[PDB]
């Protein structure tokens, strides 16, 4: 039987042990000393010491859904590519980006004098709603206070989202990332729709301040006098996402065309979000070495348009897999972990093989002689017989037509840890851009070492400013970014941008292949 | 103001190291019990550079002692200037590594970095504003280069901004006591290169060559050597303990004495010296003391000068001098000797001038010079590195405590370019 360790899940305790009832699988709620097949934890990856078997964390990602490392990286994608990434609205990050922030308002009111824009400002530490305000004017940012050390995101507000019952909603969609090392993505079929408990207006200066109209947060609302707590899947402040999409069909909206808009917005978080984990994979887990497995679920937040555009706003790592009971958390939830656990039983990898080599024929002199009256027992029943159908569908990250030409940093992402070295620091150092530079011959007359040097040193020295923390020894992997813009920038001018960095990785790979050749 | 945290690591660097607390505790006016009986107010106005000050006006020289083997640090203790060390300083093993790179950095003296870095933060944040780290040690041991590699990587890992010049010794190529000692020296210049913002080459054929032929010494010991050493040492960091007229303090040299960031590898001299039976017999004027100063016998290093070009080159005058004098003297220096000077860089030469000399002397000098003809000083080495790597030869004494021979190559490898970076801006 399969073992799971779930002395760490928290939240996702219970939720699972039903599910772990489900499939039969037997539980070490306290741990053990020997390796487990499957690790829970709720909330870090270093929750426990794990060298074999799978872990449901992969490493780092309580960093990486943090607001400024997810926003750095959707505007890396956005230059890359504007228009596929347009869900995001535009951010900026306090106090590092506040005099660019003022500017760009201040040059679009000039060219635009009605343009009355909302502006949301988010803690980075912040959760659960905390913190986060709205403003229509960047004079409007409390910039007189103790607090203002800690990062902030300011967000253009979504003014204008889709309604039901004159209530503005939110939905929480449960997102599996089964493998980064090849890149696996499911999505489950319902998700968790929460809604306001007062009715929506337009942003005003005589209502920002009122926070129930205008944040979906379940904590925040179920403090609310008019929150509504209902066992029904389509009726209360929360609700099946299946439901909601059912209602909208019915007044003739094509929910085929909104699920695939919301699979291939999940599935561009996923790829824009991806390079830094297998950084941090190499780093936390280095090839070569005993590790285990790791699996994700992620709570994604997406705002419907009026017009059935979304909006990605909040992305969790570790979301909320209480069911309590809840009818509707439960019926999610619960399904939702045990379709992830059955997506990676152990043993269904050998299963699969043992099946596949039995089925090899076997051919050659025939002959043939009589036998008599033995019936073969049915001996092939599924154990899942009795499961209900998994809601995380196969959606296939293969999707090639639909996704193929966004692996672009993902695609330069080795070239990194090409160069990083032994025992996986998470910077990179003069050395090994020096040895790339020589390795991928990107030197020339016009480009010398020292403009190479001068280059390393502003860019580093500017991202270490960045950051909240000074020190920041050697380069991480946005400053590589930054470079290889740079660089890509300098080769094959007035050509598209596009067309740019793709050139730049096909020489480096040529190159590449040259060296191991 | 400006505190330096002082470290010796090997023999080598504690003896230095020894000799030189010596010589300051006599310009700074400290007794070996570490009271202060001394005539001029300036002494005691930056004791804090190198000294804390503890209860009963009695001053403790900042310095860290580590080493593998307890033996030397006995010897450091019962001997002059011995008791002013702070008893808690004395970092100390049991094995002294050997003649193992491999030991020292990886395996047993792994187990010490974590004691000594607890004394260097101890040490580093009881001062005001600190300036950088200096220390002393000796290439090819096994405690010296591991164990310095290991301590200057870990502490550039956590105080990114100050300044790290390293005083250290080169094998060389005629005094040898060691069969095993260019794969050590190979295996630390490459940590010395992107870890260290100045690094000082020193010799013990050039010292030896000094004190038989300037000095003419019968029998010249390692108190000469390390004599020398601290002679120069001391010269570097004056304008930051006395005052005076073009004061210029170690990031001040760095910056004018550094061109490109792998180019910090300079070689010393120090310019008054002469024997006992010829200090009548020759004026102490500036000309002669920056004429002995840019003498390529009274250099430091073994390598000649007039072989390669100086990049640039820095002087520290101590004393009371006319400005003029110094300035028309130093340009002489560059319009006669002009073609051992790189034409890309006007005016090679970096001046200071600190108002008090030292003790029993009315005027010296500290020369600094980057310079190419340094590249020989390593390609040497690769010489003998090449001669038992073919032949793999003493490769399991280094390859039994898990080093890779990848790391050999790499070393190597990283050591030639070095030596092609210096040689190309030359021609
Ligand atoms: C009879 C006489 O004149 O003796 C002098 C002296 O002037 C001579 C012999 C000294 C003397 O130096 C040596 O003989 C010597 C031999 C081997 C290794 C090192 C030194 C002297 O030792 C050195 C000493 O110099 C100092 O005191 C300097 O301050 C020097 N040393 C010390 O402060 C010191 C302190 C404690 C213990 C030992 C030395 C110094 C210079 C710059 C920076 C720091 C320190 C002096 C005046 C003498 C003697 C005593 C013979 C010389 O000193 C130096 C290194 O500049 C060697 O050539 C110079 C000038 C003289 O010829
Ligand atoms: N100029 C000086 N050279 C020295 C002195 N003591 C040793 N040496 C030289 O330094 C070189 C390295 O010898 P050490 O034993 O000091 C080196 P280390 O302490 O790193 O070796 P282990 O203690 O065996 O680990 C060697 O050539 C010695 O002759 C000294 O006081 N002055
Ligand atoms: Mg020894």
């Amino acid at each position: 039987p399969v073992t799971v360790d779930s002395s760490k899940a928290r939240t996702s305790l219970d939720a699972l042990k039903i599910s772990i009832r489900q499939l039969k699988w037997k539980e070490f709620p306290f741990g053990r000393r020997l390796p487990c097949d499957i690790y829970w934890h709720g909330v870090s990856f270093h929750d426990n010491d794990i060298f074999s078997g799978q872990v449901n964390k992969f490493p780092g990602m309580t960093e990486m859904v943090r607001k400024i490392t997810l926003s750095r990286a959707v505007r890396t994608m956005q230059n890359l590519f504007p228009e596929e990434y347009n869900f995001y609205p535009r951010s900026w990050i306090l106090p590092d980006e506040f005099q660019l922030f003022v500017a760009q308002v201040q040059m679009v009111k000039d060219d635009d004098p009605s343009w009355k824009p909302t502006f949301i400002v988010k803690p980075d530490g912040g959760c659960q709603g905390d913190g986060i305000y709205l403003i229509k004017d960047p004079s409007d940012i409390r910039l007189a206070g103790t607090l203002q050390s800690r990062p902030a995101v300011v967000q253009e507000y979504i003014c204008k989202p889709l309604l039901i019952d004159k209530l503005k909603f939110d939905i929480r969609l449960y997102v599996l990332l089964k493998s980064l090392d090849p890149l696996e993505i499911y999505i489950a079929k319902d998700g968790l729709s929460r809604f306001c408990t007062e009715p929506y207006q337009e942003p005003t200066p005589k209502n920002l301040h009122r926070i129930f109209m205008h944040l979906t947060n379940y904590s925040l609302n179920i403090h609310s006098g008019n929150f509504i707590h209902s066992d029904s899947a389509s009726t209360g402040s929360k609700r099946t996402f299946s439901s909601i999409l059912c209602r909208l069909s019915s007044k003739g909206v094509d929910i085929k065309k909104v699920w695939s808009d919301i699979i291939s917005v999940v599935i561009k978080t996923v790829i824009a979000l991806t390079p830094e984990l297998k950084v941090f994979y190499q780093s936390d887990i280095p090839t070569g070495r005993p590790g285990p497995t790791c699996f994700q679920i992620l709570g994604f937040d997406i705002l419907l348009m009026k017009n059935l555009k979304p909006i990605l706003l909040g992305v969790n790592a570790n979301p909320s897999m209480r069911i309590e009971p809840s009818l509707v958390d439960e019926e999610v939830k619960v399904a939702v972990i045990r379709d992830t656990l059955r997506l990676m039983d152990p043993l269904k990898k050998k299963r699969e093989n043992q099946s596949q080599q039995l089925e090899k024929p076997f051919a050659g002199k025939e002959d043939a002689l009589d036998g008599e009256l033995t019936s073969a027992p049915d001996c092939n029943a599924n154990p899942e017989a009795h499961l209900p159908s998994i809601c995380l569908k196969q959606v296939f990250p293969k999707y090639a037509k639909q996704f193929n030409y966004l692996r672009l940093v993902d695609r330069m992402a080795n070239l990194f840890i090409r160069f990083l070295g032994i025992k996986g620091t998470m910077k990179l150092g003069p050395t090994g851009f020096r040895t790339f530079i020589r390795s991928c011959k990107l030197s020339s007359s016009s480009l010398s070492m020292a403009a190479v040097d001068i280059l390393y040193i502003d860019i580093t020295r500017r991202w270490n400013s960045m950051t909240l923390d000074q020190r920041d020894s050697g380069m991480c992997l946005q400053a590589f970014v930054e470079a290889f813009f740079f660089l890509a920038q300098r080769k094959f001018k007035m050509l598209p941008l596009h067309e740019q960095v793709a050139s730049l990785i096909d020489l480096c790979e040529y190159h590449l292949s040259l060296l191991d050749e | 103001m400006r505190e330096i945290v002082h470290i010796q690591a090997g023999q080598c660097g504690n003896q230095i190291g020894a000799k030189f607390w010596e010589v300051i505790s006599d310009e700074h006016g400290i007794d070996p019990t570490g009271t202060y009986h001394g005539d001029s107010d300036l002494q005691l106005d930056r004791i804090s550079v190198y000294y804390n000050e503890a209860t009963g006006g009695k001053y403790v020289p900042r310095a860290i002692l580590v080493d593998l083997e307890p033996g030397t640090m006995d010897s450091v203790r019962s001997g002059p200037f011995g008791q002013i060390f702070r008893p808690d300083n004395f970092v100390f093993g049991q094995s002294g590594a050997g003649n193992n790179w491999a030991k020292g950095h990886y395996t047993e003296g792994a187990e010490l970095v974590d004691s000594v870095l607890d004394v260097v933060r101890k040490e580093a944040e009881s001062c005001d504003c600190l300036q950088g780290f200096q220390l002393t040690h000796s290439l090819g041991g096994g405690t010296g280069s591991g164990m310095g590699t290991l301590l200057i990587s870990k502490i550039r890992e956590e105080y990114p901004d100050r300044i790290m010049n390293t005083f250290s010794v080169v094998p060389s190529p005629k005094v040898s006591d060691t069969v095993v000692e260019p794969y050590n020296a190979t295996l630390s210049v490459h940590q010395l290169v992107e870890n260290t913002d100045e690094t000082y080459c020193i010799d013990n054929e050039a010292l030896y060559d000094i004190c038989f032929r300037t000095l003419k010494l019968t029998t010249p010991t390692y108190g000469d050597l390390n004599h020398l050493v601290s002679a120069t040492m001391s010269g570097v960091t004056t304008c930051l303990r006395f005052p005076g007229q073009l004061n210029a303090d170690l990031r001040k040299l760095a910056v004018n004495m550094v061109p490109f960031p792998r180019l910090h590898f300079f070689m010393p001299g120090f310019a008054p010296l002469t024997s006992r039976g010829s200090q009548q017999y020759r004026a102490l004027t500036v000309p002669e003391l920056t004429q002995q100063v840019f003498d390529a016998k009274n250099m430091m290093a073994a390598c000649d000068p007039r072989h390669g070009r100086y990049l640039t080159v820095a002087a520290v005058f101590r004393g009371r001098m006319s400005m003029k004098e110094v300035d028309e003297q130093m340009l002489n220096v560059q319009n006669k000797n002009s073609s051992y000077f790189v034409e890309w860089i006007p005016n090679n030469v970096k001046t200071a001038v600190c108002d008090i000399p030292p003790r029993g002397l009315k005027m010296a000098v500290t020369f600094i010079g980057n310079s190419t003809a340094i590249q020989e000083l390593f390609k040497r080495i690769s010489e003998q590195f090449t001669a038992m790597f073919r032949r793999k030869a003493f490769l399991h004494w280094y390859t039994g405590e898990g080093m890779d021979e990848m790391e050999f190559t790499e070393a190597e490898s990283n050591m030639n370019d070095l030596v092609s970076e210096y040689q190309q801006y030359q021609d």
